[PDB]
């Protein structure tokens, strides 16, 4: 399903 | 509120109401590269920590004391500071926010 990695850019980034 | 639209929209506010949060406004590849810069120690004691050589523009989410699931509330405060990610895997991305300094 979902990678740590790809949580991690859901949860903090808004580039 | 900026928090409180970001939090539901990202699905973190959606199914019960998350304490804080941080959000980083630089470009994906700017905050990847963040990997290979400080390392310094987590919180933890882990070493597979990284600082950013430069501060970043970030937004903090805080969660008023007024709030409660269903209707989560946030307080936003805006500013920039120094990112503190861990790092693993090939390639070495980061998969967690440590802190902002």
């Amino acid at each position: 399903k979902e990678t740590a990695a790809a949580k991690l850019e859901r949860q903090h980034l808004d580039s | 509120n900026y928090c409180n639209q970001m939090m539901k929209s990202r699905n973190l506010t959606k199914d019960r109401c998350k304490p804080v949060n941080t959000f980083v406004h630089e470009s994906l590849a700017d905050v990847q590269a963040v990997c290979s810069q400080k390392n310094v120690a987590c919180k933890n004691g882990q070493t597979n920590c990284y600082q950013s050589y430069s501060t970043m523009s970030i937004t903090d989410c805080r969660e008023t004391g007024s709030s409660k699931y269903p209707n989560c509330a946030y307080k936003t405060t805006q500013a920039n500071k120094h990112i503190i990610v861990a790092c693993e895997g090939n390639p070495y991305v980061p998969v967690h926010f440590d802190a902002s300094v």
